[PDB]
């Protein structure tokens, strides 16, 4: 849920 | 409090909505799942209930750049966008007002914190163009 991009 | 040019407009509040969830038949990339996710923008009336957000002609999504075309217009409220992906992103959405009256860069933050959520921006409409005044008096005073 914390799943982020760069 | 408004200062000059500024003081002719009004304050609209825009209801960016949020929905998400995992896509299992596609493969997770580097174990992370690909959610399927979706935006919309709503306004909000002087009393907070949601209506067509008339008062633009056009909205832009900036997505992220590792989506294909990036850049992803729409005309029609509620400027339903859909895609897919694996990681969250801040992502400026540009909304048009109606009749040339200004671009206004939204910004979001497409995340899976949740499987859906919405959150609330103000933003500062003229009050100069007639066709925008009138579709302004729908959502409150002006």
């Amino acid at each position: 849920q914390t799943a982020r991009k760069s | 409090g408004p200062l000059g040019s500024m003081v002719a407009t009004v304050k609209r509040t825009i209801r960016i909505k949020t929905q998400q969830h995992i896509l299992p038949e596609v493969p997770p990339v580097e174990n992370f799942p690909v959610r399927q996710w979706s935006i919309e923008i709503v306004l909000l009336d002087d009393e907070g209930k949601e209506i067509p957000a008339t008062i633009f002609d056009k909205v832009i999504y900036h997505l992220h750049p590792t989506f294909a075309n990036p850049n992803r217009t729409f005309t029609d409220p509620p400027f339903r966008i859909e895609e897919q992906g694996w990681g969250g992103f801040p992502l400026d959405i540009s909304v048009f007002l109606l009749e040339k009256a200004g671009e206004r860069k939204i910004p979001h933050d497409l995340n899976f914190l949740q499987e859906s959520y919405e959150v609330e921006h103000v933003i500062q409409i003229p009050l100069n163009k007639p066709l925008l005044t009138e579709e302004l008096a729908k959502s409150g005073s002006t």
